[PDB]
This record gives C-alpha cells, structure tokens and sequence, in this order.
C-alpha cells in the first residue's frame, strides 16, 4: 500500500524555512513536548492499591 | 490528584526554609542589633576594628 | 572563620562513612567480584590503554581554560581604566577565540 | 559557630525528602502513583532509607583500590555540601571577597567524586563510566564561566551579595533572554538526575559511581549528587531571579526566595522524565560545535552594553 | 529489655518500608516483571523502586529460565549482593521448569544454585499474585538479632 | 595557632614528595588536589581572592585532561603503589627528610638553612604589610588590567591561536 | 543578489545558529564606534574617585577654590 | 625570609622530579604542571607584600603560559603511543 516515512523536505522559501529554522535555534517544540506531560500530570492516575484495593479479572 | 502531591511540596517548605531563618534570627543573639557587618575590602574591616576599641573593649560591634 | 566553617563540614561528612563501616558486619566471604553490574568472569584483567577517540577535544579545553581566564577581568576591570582604549583591547581576545574554533570547523577529529 | 551545623543537618534532610518528590512528581508525569504505604501520604519512607542503607548494609569492593575509593564519598559530600556556605541567602555565612568564584572552583572539584570512582574498581568495566563522566563534564565547564562573565558584567562583580541588590525591578531573565535558556543545560553540567545529565544513570550502559560503590559509599553518593540538583537551582534564583530584597524584614524574603527555587526544583524533575540521553558523542556536539560560538557571540554583545550605556559598579 | 526488642524491629522496618528490585531479563516472567512498574498494579515507592546493579539492591527476583549457561553468571550476582539479601523465585521456570524439567539444559528450581526464600507459582505470574511476593516478603522479616 | 600560613607549607611540600618519587599520575594526581588546593590558601592568607581563586580554576580543570590520559596512552597497566615498591618508597623516605627534619630547626631559634637567608621566626612579620589602602584596596585589589600593558594581549592573544593550530598538524 | 540575499537563506536552512553567531557579535563591534552616547559612559568613569583627594598649593591659579560649594574646576552634573 | 624558604624548597623536590624518569613519560608532564604551580606561588608572594598593582598581572600572564607549553606536550604524548603501543621513557630508538 505504501505510506512513506520521508517528507522530502518540507521547507521551501521564506515562510517555510524560517518557521523550522526557529525551531532549531531555540526550543519551542521541547516546550510543546514539555507541554504534552503537563496535562498528563493534571489527570487522576488509574492506579490500584494492593492491599485494600482490587484489579480487574473474567469469570 | 494534588492532595498527595501538596504534603511533598509543604514538607519542602519546612526544610529548605530553615536555613534562611536560621541564619537571620541568631543575629539577635551573636550582635545587639540583629546585624552581622560586611567586611569585602579593608576600608570597612578598619570601621569595625577601631569600633572594637573604643570603649566597646570585647564586644566586636556595638553602638555608642 | 573559613578555616572552621569548612573542616566541620567536612568532618561531619566523614563521620557518616565510619557509621556505616562498622555497625553492618556478620560475614565476609570470596563472593565479591572485579567488575559487577552485568555479572560474568572479566575477560578484560586489570588494566589496558584503550585511549583515543576524545583525544583532540580534551587537549583544546586545557587550551581554552587559560582564556576564560584571561576574560575574568572584564567585570571587575572596567571601573578605573579608559573605556575606548579597552574596548579594541578586550574584544581582541574574544575575536581570535572564535578564530581557532572557525579553524577547529575544518576536520574536528573522531569525535 | 552554630549556623554551619544548621545548615547541614536540615540540608541533608532536604536531600532526603527529594526522594519523595524524585517519584512523586515523576511519578505523576508518568501517570502512577508514588509514595503512599509508608506514611500518609509516603513521608515516613525518606527517613527509612537512611535506617536502611548504612546501618544494615555492608558491602566493600572485591580487587578494590587501597586508600582511595572509599576516599571518594568523603569528596562526593565534603565538597558538595560546602557549596552550601558561599550562598547569598538574605544572609551568607562568611561573605567571600569575590563569591561566584568559589561557587564554580569548588562545582569543578566536585566531580572529581565521579572521577576518583573510576580507579575505585582495578578492572576496567567501571572506568567506562568514569571516562564518559570526564567528556560530558569537561566541555560543558567552558560555556558555564562564560555565560557567568556576561551576566558578571551586566550586573555588579563577582560578589554574590550585589546579585541580590541589582534585580530591585525586574528580573534578569529579560535582559539575559537567550542566556537564561542557556542555564537550562548548562546547570547539567554535574551528574544530576536529567534527561542531558552524565554518566551516572543506567538506562544504557552500567551505573557510574555506583556499580563500583556499596550501598553505604553509595548512598552517600546519591545525598551529594541530587544536593548539586538543589545547588543549581538556588545558584539560577539568584543570577536570574530576585523580585525584592528587604533588609528590615527577612520573613518577606525567605518565602519569597522559597518559591522561586522550588518551581525550579520541579524543572530538572520535568526534564528527566520527559526526554531520553542525547548519546556521549552528540552532547559534546550540541554544545562546542554548536552552542559555544552562540555564547560567545552574546559574550561579545554583553562587553560592548556597559561601554554602549553606562552600566559599570 | 523492651527498647533493645523495639530496636531490632525499627532496623527490620527498613526492609519492612522499601525493597529495591534487580531488573533480571530471564524471560517472559521479566515481561509481567515490568507490570510491577505499570501503573495499574504498582509497587513503585510504595515499597519497590527500580534501579538495577546487584551492588546497591536489597532483593533480586529471578524471573523466569535458568540454564546451564547461566548458572555460573546468577551464582556470582547472589553474591554481589549485600549480606542481608532476599531472592524471590517467581514464576514456574523459577520453581522447577515451566515445561523442560527433564531437558538437558534447564536447571531445576534455581535452589540448586541459590536458595530462594519466597516463591510465586505463577505462570504468566499475574500482577495481582505478583503484589503477595513482595508484601510476604516483608511480612516474614519479623525477628533479628536476640542477643 | 598563631602560625596560618606556616602550617599549610608543610602540607604544600607534602604533596610535591609525590612527584619525584613517582607513585603514577593518579596517586601523583592527587598532589595538585591536595597540595594544590591548599596552595590556594597560602595565596588567600596574604590577600587577594580573584588570584588565590584562579589556582583551583586551572590546576583542577587541567588535571581533568591529564585524567583523561591516565586511563589511556600508557599507564593502564598496573596501579603501582608508592608503598609498595622497594625504588619508590627509598625517594619518599628521603623525601619526608628533607622536609620533616628543617621544622625540627625552626622550633625555637632561627633554623638552619642551604641559602645565606636565615628563617627566624616571624609570626606576626609574616603578613609583613600594613593596612594603607582602604577604597579600592590591595594591589591584587585591581591586579588584572588590559590597559598599560596593550602589548600583552596581542601577544597571550597570539599564542592561543597557534595552539589550537599547531596541535591540529601533530595529530 | 549573488551573495547577499542569495546566500543568507542557505545559512539559515542548514546550521541556522550560525547566523545568530555572526549577526549578535558583528553590532557588537559597529555599534561602539557609531552611536552617540559611548563618550558620556567614560565621563562618569573618570569622575568617579578610588583614592582620596590631594591638596595643593596655591599660588596665583585659575578655577580653584575652597572644599565648600561653589564654582571650581569643573564638578559633575552629567544626568542629575 | 621564613614562608619563601618552604615554598623554595617544595622547587627543589620538583626540580628533581623532571629529571628523574621511570617507565612512564607521564611523570614529566605533572612536574611541568608541578614547577609552574611552585613559581606561581613564589610570584604571588613577591608581588603582594612589597605591592605592585601594575606587576600583580604578570603572574595571570605566567598562569596562561603555564599550561601552554603543559598542553602541547600532553598532545605529544598522544602521538608517541600511536607509533609505539605504550609512552615509555625506556623504550627509544635514536642514539
Ligand atoms: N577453631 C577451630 O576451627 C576448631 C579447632 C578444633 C576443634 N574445633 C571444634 O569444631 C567445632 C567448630 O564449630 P564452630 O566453632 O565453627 O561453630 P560456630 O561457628 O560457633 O557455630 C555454632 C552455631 O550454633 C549456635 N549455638 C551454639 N551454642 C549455642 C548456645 N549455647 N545457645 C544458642 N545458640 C548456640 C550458634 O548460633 P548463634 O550464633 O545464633 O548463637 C552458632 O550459629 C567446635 O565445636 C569445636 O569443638 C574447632
Ligand atoms: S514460568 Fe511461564 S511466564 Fe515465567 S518464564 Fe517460564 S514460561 Fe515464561
């Protein structure tokens, strides 16, 4: 079927290759990485204390 | 949930918070005045040495 | 005192070392081995050069160092002396700095 | 002298109870509960590792070294902890003649913790720890003085009480905007707990100064190495950070101070668990090749600003 | 008299309050191994944290096939381990071979190499059976040291 | 105790015996940690911290690189102990001697010395500098300087650039 | 363009730090020599004192007067 | 006068330590490095007492020049060891 891993360069003049060059200079996609276990931090953590607590099973 | 990561923090805001306090409040008891004085260079070491001096006698800094 | 503020420290940080030396002791058998973490005979015995690799990045920073401390008046410098007569003078060092690394660009080494 | 000692046993236990947060907060990164079963929220278990690590545990190498090894967590801690005395604070303990330069002789002798650990272990497998130890510290020392110099010059000398009186209005992240986002890396430099770090964690290879060490060398490494985490992190506070300074209260200032740091404390944190080791090679070329003529550059802007506007102590 | 048997129970609370694992990647009871520190069924500080190098671990859980081959390599890291240590045979390759038993290479129960003092029968040890091996294990540390 | 920087001369030649008695460059590394380090504080006592400083920030930078060469190149062959060879300990043995037998002199009257200079005593002569200076103070005080001596930076400037240069033709 | 337009973009592209490198301590010398504010820094530079001042003596001189306030040699007022 | 003469004498030991040689040509390069700190001390000491200022930068300009002969001779111990196996003062071809 093919879904092709290469992008074959996606910057080209001006507006496209400025914007990655950012990028690379500083951080900002670090921070949006930063920014991914920010919220991952925020939600209820889906963890089962053994000793009082149950797991889930089949019959 | 942040109620059992609040007493992680708050435990941390007891120990590291000693070391500023502790520092400042036993001026009371070392000087009379609550100050410990600056020495840097030689000009403000002298000030302290002939405050010792003149009728001060074993005190280090005092006023009057 | 700086003499006495950091021989306490250092005192109490050795104290700590004989705590944990002598109070743990029952049994001390031919079970320890030279190199650990992974397990298994060293094939490796003692010591070997191995080298190399870094060899040219490492010698650079022995070089460098002496610069960075030459560049420490800066701050500390510049209150008595004249400003324009400096200027030419102080960025000379940080110019020719950025020289050896342009010459350092041109084949860095293995590393 | 009664301030040094209380500025080391409750410092310890600052290291101690980092373990808490070390998993409580990576933890929730993570998305898994940390301590709980101990205490009552886990605050009992810090204090159970030093019941724990150095009165049961024994161990001493096998082929060993003769007077060094054990030699090294007496350095690990004794310089380590010393670090502590030349802080600003709202009132430094013996305020150094020049300061900073301290601060950065003593941060260069602590890792020869680290080095010393190498020859802990005659046999070469632990010294492959050490030498990858020495690269990914050793360049990384030349950007760290001179990032220091251009903030030196903007602001006052080397002495680290005028570092609190220079930020009466705003901050010195603004003016320093891409120095600042340079002491997120730099401040790595030691082996701490981080995702740019050094050779001291395993993920890949064998733990350096651990593989070697016990548990009582050891665990005394670990109370040296995570105390450099908190070092840096006030050391940032004060070059970057200040909001107000306060001689008349020192109440306003020690909460104040508080906050600012530990919001840093919680970054290293934020890094370690977020991104994997950028490789022994690759991080000698993120700075040298790429980031130290960008230092540099900033450094010879910073010279002229003084000359530019009057800005002179 | 009653502070010198309070004493030998605040030392054996240590090992009571937390135990640090060693990552042995034997086999496929290492895959249920690491579903000690998945989320949903975690000892990760709450008594149980992962940091590997026999040298600084307090217990070492043999996890899965043992052969012939590494019957030397086990035996040694047993003894690089400090001298109150804890081995906790888990899973049934742990206990005797899964299947193998009368193959020629698996050796059998690992107490032929080193004594366990915790076993778990689980194959595909299941993470709810997984929590009793290191909750038993702190349980049987009752008594050290009388006189 | 009225002796400051007496007392870290000792422990500063101290160091400096394991150098001509060999005892390889990590027991001999030591030396420019232990007698190097205190060597600071013979700088530090008599005045000026940015120079007593600038010891540690070199000596111990440097001394990584020479790190970084014994764990390679040669000397990875065996550990060599100065308290285990027979041709090592004879150097230090004589070397404590040379050391430990003058401050057995300098204990009441002036010690005897190789140079024409006798030693004397001097406890308080050994500052040997009044207070003078105040604003601005110490000659160390304001010891690095760019201006005056223009023709030193060019130069110092010059041989941080052949360095660099030259080392690249060697490997 | 040749060189000017034509080959910026390229640096940009590939190592965009280097531009940064080359941009930042370029203003940094040009900026020093051009601006009309850098004479007034060494002003303030030279009119600040380290050591103490020195008295001599008069005989017939022009704009010297007593340590009061008054109008004498010159006295700075350079921005308040 | 008193504190010169053990500073002097630390020179001495140093003075024989580059020229004495066993196995490792390693031992050269920490004495060169060893030398330089003795007559760095030495400078700092002449300098401060009887005060300079203007002669207190001589010293920094001898500490750069101290590791600058200390470095290139450590880069040519790294090229020894590729001819040969191991830098060895007992092992040399030229007479
Ligand atoms: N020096 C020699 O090698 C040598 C020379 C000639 C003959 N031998 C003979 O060979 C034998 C060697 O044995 P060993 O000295 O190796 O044994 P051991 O190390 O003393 O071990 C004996 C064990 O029995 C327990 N035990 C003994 N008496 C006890 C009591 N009254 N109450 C409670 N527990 C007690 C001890 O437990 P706890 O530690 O828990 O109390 C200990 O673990 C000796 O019996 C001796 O007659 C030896
Ligand atoms: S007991 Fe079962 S799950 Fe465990 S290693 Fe053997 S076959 Fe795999």
């Amino acid at each position: 079927t093919y879904k092709y891993v290469n992008l074959r360069e996606p910057s080209m003049d001006m507006k496209s290759v400025t914007d990655r060059a950012a990028q690379t200079l500083l951080w900002t996609e670090l921070i949006r990485g930063l920014g991914m276990t920010l919220s991952y931090l925020f939600r209820e953590p889906a963890t089962i204390n053994y000793p009082f607590e149950k797991g889930p099973l089949s019959p | 949930m942040w109620f059992e990561v609040l007493p992680g923090i708050a435990v941390m805001g007891v120990c590291l918070f000693i070391p500023g306090m502790a520092t400042a409040r036993i001026h009371r008891f070392s000087n009379g005045g609550k100050e410990k004085r600056v020495a840097h260079y030689p000009y403000q070491w002298y000030l302290m040495e002939r405050d010792r001096r003149v009728s001060g006698v074993n005190r280090s800094y005092v006023s009057k | 005192n700086l003499m006495l503020a950091l021989l306490t420290n250092f005192t109490l940080a050795t104290l700590l070392v004989i705590i944990a030396f002598w109070l743990p002791q029952l049994n001390v058998y031919s079970e320890k081995t030279s190199p650990y973490e992974c397990g298994f005979d060293p094939m490796g015995s003692a010591r070997l050069p191995f080298s190399m690799k870094f060899f040219l990045v490492a010698i650079t920073f022995l070089l460098f160092d002496l610069e960075i401390a030459l560049l420490l008046p800066l701050p500390w410098a510049s209150q008595t002396a004249n400003l324009n007569t400096m200027l030419t003078m102080a960025l000379f060092l940080i110019i020719l700095l950025a020289v050896s690394l342009a010459y350092e660009w041109t084949q860095k080494g293995l590393e | 002298m009664i301030n040094i000692l209380m500025l080391i046993i409750p410092i310890l236990l600052a290291v101690a109870f980092l373990t808490l947060v070390e998993r409580k907060v990576l933890g929730y990164m993570q998305l898994r509960k940390g301590p709980n079963v101990v205490g009552p929220y886990g605050l009992l278990q810090p204090i159970a590792d030093a019941i724990k690590l150095f009165i049961k545990e024994p161990l001493r190498p096998a082929t060993s070294s003769a007077s060094m090894f054990i030699l090294a967590p007496i350095m690990a801690l004794g310089l380590a902890l010393t670090m502590w005395i030349p802080l600003p604070m709202p009132y430094p303990l013996i305020n150094m003649n020049l300061g900073v330069l301290f601060m950065l002789a003593m941060s260069s002798l602590a890792v020869y913790s680290i080095l010393w650990s190498g020859w802990a272990s005659n046999s070469k497998y632990a010294l492959i720890g050490a030498l990858r130890a020495v690269a990914q510290t050793i360049s990384y020392e030349v950007t760290l003085a001179i990032i220091l110099l251009s903030v030196l010059l903007m602001s006052g000398s080397f002495t680290l009480s005028t570092l609190i009186t220079t930020q009466e209005q705003m901050w010195l992240i603004l003016p320093a905007w891409p120095l600042a986002m340079m002491w997120f890396i730099s401040t790595l430099a030691e082996t701490n707990r981080a995702p740019f770090d050094l050779t001291e964690g395993e993920s890949e290879l064998v733990s350096g100064f651990n593989v070697e060490y016990a548990a009582g060398p050891f665990a005394l490494f670990f109370m040296a190495e995570y105390a450099n985490i908190i070092m840096m992190n006030i050391f940032t506070a004060i070059l970057f950070l200040g909001t107000s300074h306060n001689p008349h209260m020192p109440e306003l200032y020690t909460i104040n101070f508080t906050i600012k740091s530990l919001l840093l404390t919680m970054s290293f944190l934020w890094i370690r668990a977020s991104y994997p080791r950028f490789r022994y090679d690759q991080l000698m070329h993120l700075l040298w090749k790429n980031f130290l003529p960008l230092t540099l550059a900033l450094c010879m802007w910073h010279v002229s600003l003084p000359i530019l506007t009057s800005g002179i102590p | 008299e009653y502070v010198v048997a309070k004493l030998d129970d605040l030392i054996n609370w240590a090992r009571r309050s937390s135990l640090w694992p060693m990552t042995f990647g034997l086999a496929c009871c290492a895959v249920e191994m690491m579903h000690m520190a998945a989320p949903r069924y975690d000892m990760d500080r709450f008594g149980v944290v992962f940091r590997a190098s026999p040298r600084q671990s307090d217990v070492m859980i043999v996890a899965g096939t043992l052969t012939n081959k590494m019957a030397p390599a086990l035996r040694k890291v047993y003894d690089q381990m400090p001298e109150p240590r804890y081995v906790v045979s888990m899973g049934s390759c742990a206990n005797g071979g899964g299947y193998y038993h009368y193959s020629y290479s698996v050796v059998r129960g690992c107490d032929r190499i080193v004594p366990v003092d915790i076993y778990v029968p689980g194959c595909p040890p299941t993470a709810e059976a997984l929590l009793y091996g290191i909750l038993q294990l702190q349980k049987k540390i009752k008594r050290e040291k009388r006189l | 105790m009225l002796y400051i920087v007496f007392i870290l001369s000792v422990i500063f030649v101290m160091g400096f015996v394991g150098f001509s008695s060999k005892p390889s460059p990590i027991y001999g590394g030591l030396g420019l940690i232990v007698s190097g380090g205190v060597g600071c504080g013979i700088v530090l006592n008599f005045g000026g911290s940015f120079l007593g400083l600038m010891v540690f920030l070199i000596y111990l930078g440097g001394m990584m690189v020479v790190f970084g060469y014994t764990t390679a190149m040669a000397t990875e062959q065996y550990p060599e102990i100065w308290l285990s060879n027979k041709a090592v300990l004879g150097a230090f043995v004589t070397g404590l001697l040379m050391e430990f037998f003058m401050v057995y002199y300098v204990l009441k009257d002036k010690e005897v010395e190789v140079v024409f200079e006798f030693n004397g005593l001097g406890d308080w002569v050994i500052y040997d500098t009044g207070d003078s200076g105040f604003f601005s103070e110490e000659a160390m005080g304001i010891a690095a300087l760019y201006s005056y001596g223009t023709w030193l930076v060019i130069v110092t400037g010059w041989s941080l650039l052949i360095g660099v240069v030259v080392i690249m033709e060697i490997t | 363009a040749e060189r000017v337009a034509a080959f910026l973009k390229n640096v940009w592209a590939k190592e965009p730090v280097l531009v940064a490198s080359f941009a930042i301590a370029g203003l940094a010398v040009i900026l020093p020599t051009l601006s009309p504010y850098t004479k007034y820094s060494l002003m303030i530079n030279x009119x600040x004192x380290x050591x103490x001042x020195x008295x001599x003596x008069x005989x017939x001189x022009x704009x010297x007067x007593x340590x009061x306030x008054x109008x004498x040699x010159x006295x700075x007022x350079x921005x308040x | 006068s008193m504190v010169y003469m053990n500073i002097m004498m630390a020179f001495t030991v140093s003075l024989v330590g580059l020229l004495m040689y066993r196995s490792h040509l390693m031992s050269s390069l920490l004495c060169l490095e060893g030398m330089m700190l003795s007559l760095f001390v030495m400078a700092a000491l002449t300098i401060l007492n009887s005060h300079f200022t203007l002669a207190s930068m001589m010293p920094i300009i001898l500490l750069v020049f101290a590791a600058c002969e200390a470095a290139l001779g450590l880069s040519l111990l790294v090229m020894v060891s590729n001819t040969y196996g191991t830098d060895y003062v007992q092992n040399l071809n030229l007479l």
